[PDB]
């Protein structure tokens, strides 16, 4: 029942790999981007939030669903570099616009009705 | 009718006005409030009861399949007049 | 201008129909069908309306196919008219296009 | 048989991460699993033959230009269909939201009898046909 | 057979010279190929058949007008076209191993609708 | 069945070599086709001279919304809500209550019509002839909030444009 | 032990003595139409739009009233069958009042429901229609008379559910009128449940009275706090807006009646 | 045709450009005169006819050299076939009704509505849960002016579509456009997209 | 075939495409779970699917087959099965006249094949499943995004997307981009309930649970 | 229509065509925009005797599909006869 057809890693141990290998691929081109893009923020500012990408996932132990990610990763890497993305895309990450929500509950409590 | 709030706006033949404290009339200002005059409850009223020699009576509404679909109205009470559930119309059984 | 890759990048009129259609009756997803290759209107209806007429199991009426054969053929005609011309018009022959659309 | 070389995974089914969905909207949803009770105005039941999975009702207010309802929740219109209260727990819980499952309310066998109506001794005896 | 014909009219498919000896030497290469398939697997006993029909009526008629007529495959350029796939795929055939009993059966209700 | 379109070999005599050859230097195709050009211009030009001139509809046209009365004056609508639940866009929204004389009135009928696709399945549903897509087409706004409409605007709409409305109905009632 | 075996379209169903047609159809899940049976209420076998072939014998059976019978095959998708049904449905609407735009109980009506499935697509009834006084029976239910198709489902209902005998019919043939022959209200703590059973729009709730329509309804199973039984229920919502309340049924509480405070 | 036809400067722009051989067509999933004007007789009008399409006669064009002017051949002579089964459905309009007579499916007639009960029920809920359709799928196709139109239609039992995939001929089409545009220059793409005949409502949906 | 309103049925095709069926069932036993023919005569073949490449090089280049079209390739998300995600792929034949549909299954996380290698045409059907249903076809020349917008997070045609997504777009003229905003509508869709409670086509009737 | 006949012939000269026959423009030709009142035919359905839904309900004749097979020395077939070769138009076999 548990034997299942995968991805590409056959254990997570391989799937890290990739994972790894990802990273380095961004982190070189935070800094080709915010000069291509012509963006407003540091570089730093962009390596951090591929790391934070990197951390909302720091859960999983599935190798087949950290395959998907970084193929999904990957394929966001072909747009980003080709430029087929835009400004509004790559900015799209950092929620500018977005006033914070609060998170407290006497916060929430004051707002409206939501848990 | 319409008539007229004491605030000035007009009052629909749905009721809807403005309270003086709402903040929505603001809409209107250098505008206006689009208000049908003619209001359908008033003029149904005028239209007189139709005396008829049958405890049973039909209605279209008039133009056939232009008007509304076939119905059968009874007329054995005389407390009241027949009306029809499409077009308003009255009707009245005449005493035979 | 030798061209030695095309990447034709599609998706900017992506406009979600075949989901909205599960949220519609059939008679209301018609006039989806309509509006996808909206220079054959009809017959794009009359695809839908074959699926349909098959999975119900019934036949439409001898005038109706006439009828949906008549404008399944003037509407070849439209499309043909838009192809042809604009086709000519993007190659630099702005003329027919003119003289055909009045038609 | 299957020939692929396989390979064996003992967690749990988790897809939360590569489904797309909000995080707000993951966590605090309450999901119900349920099969629709028949409505009371009509007597068929062929709407009482599925489960199904809806999620906690949210806000709507009124829009101040025309009075609509408007939401902020994007489930609010989500309704699933699944064939038993098994398929439904194991798509909720691979999509990592919080259920609640209500057991099916079959009618009760019951006994008519035509001929009660009209008993010599008992009270069933209707006075009105 | 006759006058050669000018074109096939179909783009990308030429006329060929001598059809009669391409067929024969297609038809006796799939026999061969068929061989090493296990005897009771449909696919030798089918395709044998077919084949076997199609040579002999190569054999049979001479003249290529008739012999299209009778093999009811076209051109005899799109025959031949034919029988090249069916060889590719009888070479296939033997590494798939289709003849052999279901890998699986389904889950319990996988092709039941409506669900 | 089928033709060919383009299988046609030319003829090799010398006659029919030299006039090809007139045609590749003499450019005698290419003058024909600049014929075609000059006798569309002594043509007479299919234009209009809008807004003076308007083009051509039929009663059947589908163009902007309007609610109807009956002759006595009363609306025909009676909020039976089929015009809400057929409409493909769900572009109408109805609320309703009962009248002060007890008739079942609408207290809301409003129609988005920047939603609306005009397709007139909500003058096909309307069992009493009420919500109709009357013959106007330039009710263009400055404003998108001038195209949302509610009851009002519908009923002064009817009101607007009752007389070519019920026409067009006259002319078409027996094919519907 | 002492069930009896039946055939219901040829599949064997093992039923306990004194099981009518139709309760055997259940248990192969088929749902007989119906207009006057009522598994909570007494069997009256008057709208006969249950009438169902047995095969080897020539005339059709109520299945709401005949108990089945050992060896019985029944035949529910039989020629006969659906043509008895055709006919019943074509008296039923006969004398019906076109109503359903003006209806409250359009899309949530059985006669508009078991007329698609069940009946013919067109009338050749060329005649005039009856039309009936209207009755007030107090605020709670309001009554189009000219509906009701004379299923006797008010009746049962007050006098063996709620103990109240003040509804009845008047009149025989074409002219019998359900009704209190006086002015008459009828008052209880379980009157409004009157609505629910009765399958058409003669008796429909007042305050309800055109607000909404079925298919626009979102439907939330809550429960009652009025009193202390928890009765449970359906509250029906359309835009942020409670319409109406409507029973659900819980066998060991409610059944499926609510009480007037509680709708 | 006076001022294409013949024209050395449009045969100049569409003689042997975007050539696509039968056998790359018919694997890269192309359709109606793309085929055709590679020499592929296939007309679905033809061979999977429906509606009235065997009772109208007409010539289905071919081409020979697959090149965006043989497709342009293959259109216009299309119009002219139009316009011989447009005379023939002039002339053989048989009389009757027009939708079917099974109010169950199509709605009635407003006069009947209006009369009788069984009409108006059934137009009531045919304009509110519509007609009901029996479970299952079914591939339709047509041949549309841009090729062969098809939908995957689902069926749950209810009045609702579960699923409903429309294939498009010009999906297929643009897919080939790389294919077809090779050693070529900007220009000739140019043509390349409109001898495909290319609308993004259906590419797109 | 007199009855004017009711649509006249094929038996010679029904005959036709069922022992079509059992040549392709007795040909390759490996994959082949079910072989169904429907009453309005359309033949579905249904395959385990590690068959896909081996099923549809086998109908592409058999003799007897001859299906050079791949017409349509798509997928139906079916929440309740295990296996949610059906796979369909249609076929056309011109040299018979016929039509073939195979079908097959995966779920979220497992691959399925790609059939490029047997139809180039499948290269971007293939690309609009992933997009729109999640489905990953292995060994694929270009596997990415082709109907949603860049950067764009989940699947939409799956049952369990919301039909108005999670998020919108607007311009803020102060950064002066076009931003995404989590959704709001000023008008909530109306979930209409239409089903009837009353069965309406008894031979489909499922056995009782 | 109201071209000078010098016109007309300079514009036929140049086309090559008998324009004046086949204007593109409509005139007096075409329909009239109020048409007598029609009175369309009905349906075979409507009958009063022998009309029973039973007999004419295409979607209650619609089946399950066939299962020709399921897990749970005969000749090769074709999916179908194979086809029929076209013939060439003889209206006009060569454009
Ligand atoms: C190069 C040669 C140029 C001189 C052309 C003179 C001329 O009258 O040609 C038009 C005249 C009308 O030709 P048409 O195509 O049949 O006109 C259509 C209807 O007949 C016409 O039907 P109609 O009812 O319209 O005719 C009445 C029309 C009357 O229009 C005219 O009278 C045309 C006057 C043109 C001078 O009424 C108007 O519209 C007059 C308004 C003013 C028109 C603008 C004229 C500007 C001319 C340039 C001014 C230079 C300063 O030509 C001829 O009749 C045959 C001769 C062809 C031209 C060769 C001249 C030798
Ligand atoms: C008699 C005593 C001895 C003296 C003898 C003197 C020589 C006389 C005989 C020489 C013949 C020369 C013919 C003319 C020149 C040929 C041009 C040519 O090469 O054509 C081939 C070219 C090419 O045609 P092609 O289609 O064959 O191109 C391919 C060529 N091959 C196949 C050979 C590779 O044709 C063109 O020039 C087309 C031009 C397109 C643009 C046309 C625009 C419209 C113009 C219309 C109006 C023209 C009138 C302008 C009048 C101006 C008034 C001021
Ligand atoms: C306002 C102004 C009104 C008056 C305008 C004057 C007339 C303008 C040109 C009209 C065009 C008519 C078209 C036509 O007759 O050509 C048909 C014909 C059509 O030819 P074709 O290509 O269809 O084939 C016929 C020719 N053979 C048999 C050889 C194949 O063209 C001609 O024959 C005309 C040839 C004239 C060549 C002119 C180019 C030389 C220019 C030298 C410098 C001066
Ligand atoms: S015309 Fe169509 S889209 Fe517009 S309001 Fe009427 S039903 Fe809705
Ligand atoms: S269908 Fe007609 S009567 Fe019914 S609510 Fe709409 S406009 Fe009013
Ligand atoms: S009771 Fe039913 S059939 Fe009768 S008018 Fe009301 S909705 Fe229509
Ligand atoms: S009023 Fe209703 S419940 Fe009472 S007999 Fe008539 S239809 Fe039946
Ligand atoms: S349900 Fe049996 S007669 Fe009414
Ligand atoms: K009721
Ligand atoms: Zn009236």
């Amino acid at each position: 029942s548990t034997s299942v057809k995968p991805i590409f890693s056959r254990d997570m141990n391989e799937a890290k790999r990739r994972v790894r290998e990802l990273y380095r691929a961004w982190y070189r081109e935070v800094p080709n981007t915010v000069h291509l893009f012509q963006l407003d923020i540091s570089v730093k500012q962009g390596r951090d939030k591929v790391r934070e990408m990197f951390k909302k996932n720091a859960h999983i132990t599935d190798p087949r669903v950290v395959d998907l990610l970084v193929i999904k990763g990957k394929m966001e890497l072909e747009e980003t570099i080709k430029v087929w993305k835009q400004r509004t895309h790559v900015m799209r990450f950092f929620h500018e616009t977005e006033a914070p929500r609060p998170k407290d509950f006497l916060s929430k409590f004051y707002v409206g009705h939501d848990p | 009718g319409v008539r007229t709030s004491p605030t000035g706006e007009k009052v629909t033949h749905t009721g809807q006005v403005y309270d003086d404290g709402d903040y929505r009339k603001v809409r209107f200002v250098g505008r206006q409030k689009e208000v049908n005059e003619n209001f359908a409850i008033d003029l149904i009223a005028e239209q007189p009861v139709s005396q008829v020699g049958s405890r049973v009576i039909s209605c279209d509404g008039g133009g056939g399949a232009l008007g509304h679909p076939r119905v059968y109205i009874n007329l054995d009470k005389e407390t009241k007049t027949g009306t029809c559930g499409y077009c308003g119309l009255q009707f009245r059984q005449q005493h035979h | 201008e030798m061209v030695r890759k095309c990447d034709p990048h599609i998706g900017l009129l992506h406009r979600g129909t075949e989901k909205l259609i599960e949220y519609k009756t059939y008679l209301q997803a018609l006039p989806y069908f309509d509006r996808l290759d909206y220079v054959s209107m009809m017959c794009n209806e009359q695809a839908y309306s074959l699926a349909v007429e098959k999975l119900l199991n019934i036949r439409p009426p001898p005038r109706a196919q006439w009828i949906r054969v008549l404008f399944g053929e003037i509407t070849r005609l439209l499309n043909h008219i838009m192809a042809v011309t604009t086709h000519a018009l993007d190659i630099g022959a702005m003329t027919p296009f003119f003289w055909m659309f009045e038609e | 048989t299957r020939d692929t070389q396989l390979i064996t995974v003992d967690e749990k089914l988790d897809i939360t991460t590569i489904t797309g969905v909000p995080e707000e909207h993951i966590k605090t949803r309450k999901a119900r699993i349920f099969v629709p009770a028949r409505n009371n105005m009509q007597s068929g039941v062929n709407n009482t033959k599925k489960w199904k999975m809806e999620f906690d009702t949210r806000e709507r207010w009124e829009n101040p230009l025309m009075g609509w309802a408007s939401t902020a929740d994007p489930l609010s219109n989500l309704v699933l269909t699944f064939s038993t209260k098994e398929d439904a727990v194991a798509f909720a819980e691979k999509n990592g939201w919080s259920y609640d499952v209500e057991e099916r309310k079959v009618p009760k066998p019951k006994s008519k009898s035509y001929g009660a109506n009209f008993s010599w001794n008992k009270r069933t005896r209707v006075s009105t046909k | 057979a006759g006058l050669l014909k000018k074109t096939t009219g179909l783009v990308g498919l030429a006329v060929c010279e001598t059809p009669h000896e391409r067929l024969k030497i297609l038809y006796t290469k799939i026999l061969d190929v068929l061989g090493h398939i296990p005897k009771n697997a449909a696919y030798r006993k089918y395709t044998e058949q077919i084949t076997n029909e199609k040579l002999s009526m190569v054999k049979a008629e001479p003249d290529v007008k008739k012999l299209e007529e009778r093999l009811q495959g076209g051109q005899i350029e799109e025959v031949i076209l034919q029988a090249e796939n069916e060889l590719s795929l009888a070479r296939k055939m033997i590494q798939w191993k289709p003849w052999e009993p279901l890998v699986e059966e389904p889950p319990a209700s996988q092709w039941k609708w409506p669900i | 069945t089928y033709k060919y379109v383009n299988l046609r070999e030319p003829s090799m005599d010398m006659k029919s070599v030299t006039d090809r050859a007139a045609q590749t230097l003499l450019w005698t195709e290419l003058i024909r086709g600049l014929g075609m050009t000059l006798s569309y211009l002594f043509r007479e030009p299919a234009t209009i001279n809008y807004p003076f001139e308007k083009g051509p509809l039929s009663p059947r046209f589908r163009g902007e919304h309007a609610l109807r009365r009956y002759p006595s004056g009363e609306e025909r609508c009676i909020a039976c809500k089929l015009c809400e639940a057929v409409c493909p866009a769900q572009a109408i929204t109805i609320e309703a209550e009962p009248r002060a004389d007890g008739s079942r009135r609408t207290t809301r009928y409003d129609i988005d019509m920047t939603k609306c696709i005009y397709c007139g399945f909500c003058q096909e549903a309307c069992p009493v002839d009420a919500i109709v897509e009357g013959p106007n087409f330039e009710f263009s706004t400055e404003t998108h909030e001038e195209l949302l409409y509610n009851k009002e605007k519908l009923l002064n709409n009817g009101d607007k444009w009752e007389a070519e409305i019920a026409a067009n109905i006259q002319a078409d009632y027996l094919y519907r | 032990s002492n069930l009896i075996e039946v055939f219901v379209d040829g599949q064997s169903v093992m039923v306990e003595p004194g099981t009518t047609v139709l309760q055997a159809c259940e248990k192969v899940g088929m749902q007989i139409p119906r207009f006057c049976y009522h598994e909570r209420l007494s069997v009256a076998g008057n709208c006969r739009m249950c009438l169902v072939e047995i095969e080897k014998a020539p005339k059709v059976v109520a299945a709401c009233a005949m108990p089945v019978m050992k060896g019985w095959n029944i035949l529910t998708n039989s020629e006969k069958t659906k043509k008895a049904r055709e006919g019943v449905m074509e008296f039923l609407l006969a004398n019906h009042p076109l109503d359903c735009p003006i209806c409250d109980q359009g899309g949530e009506c059985d006669l508009q429901d078991q007329s698609m499935m069940f009946g013919s697509d067109r009338s050749r009834f060329l005649e005039g229609k009856r039309a009936v006084e209207d009755k007030n029976i107090g605020p709670l239910v309001k009554t189009i008379m000219t509906r009701c198709i004379q299923c006797t489902r008010c009746i049962r209902f007050a006098s063996e559910i709620a103990g109240v005998d003040d509804l009845g019919t008047t009149g025989r043939g074409n002219d019998m009128q359900v009704g209190t022959y006086i002015e008459k209200m009828f008052m209880s703590e379980l009157s409004g449940n009157i609505i629910d059973i009765c399958p058409v729009g003669a008796l429909t709730s007042k305050p309800y009275a055109f607000t909404a329509r079925p298919w626009e309804t979102r439907k939330t199973e809550s429960i009652d706090v009025m009193d202390a039984v928890g009765s449970n229920i359906v509250v029906s919502t359309r835009t942020g807006e409670v319409m109406r309340i409507l029973p659900r049924m819980h066998e060991d509480i409610n059944e499926e009646w609510i009480s007037d405070k509680t709708r | 045709e006076e001022m294409l036809t013949n024209n050395r400067i449009w045969r100049n722009r569409t003689v042997d450009i975007g050539i696509v051989t039968a056998e790359d067509a018919l694997n890269y999933g192309f359709s109606g005169v793309m085929l055709r004007g590679s020499g592929i007789q296939w007309d679905l009008r033809k061979t999977q006819p429906y509606d009235v399409y065997d009772q109208v006669e007409f010539d289905v064009p071919i081409g020979s050299r697959g090149d965006c002017y043989d497709r342009y051949l293959c259109r216009v002579e299309e119009m002219r076939q139009s316009i011989r089964i447009i005379s023939q459905c002039l002339n053989k309009m048989p009389p009757g009704e027009i939708k079917v007579d099974d109010a169950k499916v199509s709605p009635p007639k407003r006069a009947e509505m209006k009369t009788s009960m069984e009409s108006l029920i059934h137009h009531f809920k045919l304009y509110t849960e519509g007609y009901q359709v029996p479970p299952g799928a079914t591939y339709t196709a047509i041949e549309a002016p841009k090729g062969e139109f098809g939908v995957y239609l689902v069926s749950d039992g209810s009045s609702r579509p579960y699923r409903c995939k429309i294939k498009a001929p010009g999906f297929a089409h643009l897919a080939g456009l790389d294919k077809m545009s090779k050693g070529h220059m900007l220009a000739d793409v140019v043509a390349i997209i409109g001898t495909q005949d290319i609308v993004f409502g259906e590419v797109d949906r | 075939d007199t009855r004017p309103t009711v649509r006249p049925r094929n038996d010679v095709a029904h005959k036709q495409l069922s022992a079509f069926g059992e040549y392709v069932a007795e040909i390759l036993p490996k994959y082949v779970q079910q072989v169904q023919v429907s009453c309005f005569n359309e033949l579905e073949i249904c395959i385990h699917p590690d068959g896909v490449i081996p099923v549809l090089t086998f109908l592409r280049d058999h003799s007897n087959a001859q299906f050079k079209s791949l017409a349509d390739l798509t997928a139906v998300d079916i929440p309740t099965r295990q296996n949610r995600f059906e796979i369909v792929y249609n076929l056309l034949s011109l040299r018979f006249n016929s039509r073939i549909r195979v079908k097959t299954y995966t779920d979220e996380l497992t691959p399925i094949e790609s059939s490029v290698p047997v139809y180039k045409a499948a290269n971007w059907y293939e690309r609009e499943i992933w997009d729109m249903f999640g489905v990953f076809f292995a060994n694929h020349p270009d596997l990415r995004r082709i109907l949603t917008d860049y950067g764009f997070e989940g699947h939409p045609f799956r049952k369990d997307f919301p039909l108005s997504g999670y998020v919108e777009l607007r311009y803020d003229d102060e950064v002066k981009r076009v931003v995404a905003e989590p959704v709001e509508l000023a008008q909530e869709f109306r979930k209409f309930d239409l089903n009837s409670p009353w069965e309406a086509f008894p031979a489909y009737r499922q056995p009782p649970e | 229509a109201s071209a000078t006949r010098f016109i007309q012939w300079l514009r036929n000269w140049a086309s090559g065509r008998d324009l004046q026959a086949k204007l593109q423009l409509r005139y007096q030709e075409i329909s009239k925009r109020t048409q007598p009142p029609p009175k369309l035919p009905v349906g075979p359905s409507h009958k009063l005797s022998n009309n029973y839904y039973c007999t004419r309900d295409g979607r209650r004749e619609a089946m399950p599909p066939s299962i020709v097979m399921s897990s749970q020395e005969k000749k090769a077939v074709s999916p179908a006869p194979p086809i029929k070769r076209w013939e060439l138009s003889q209206d006009e076999p060569y454009l």
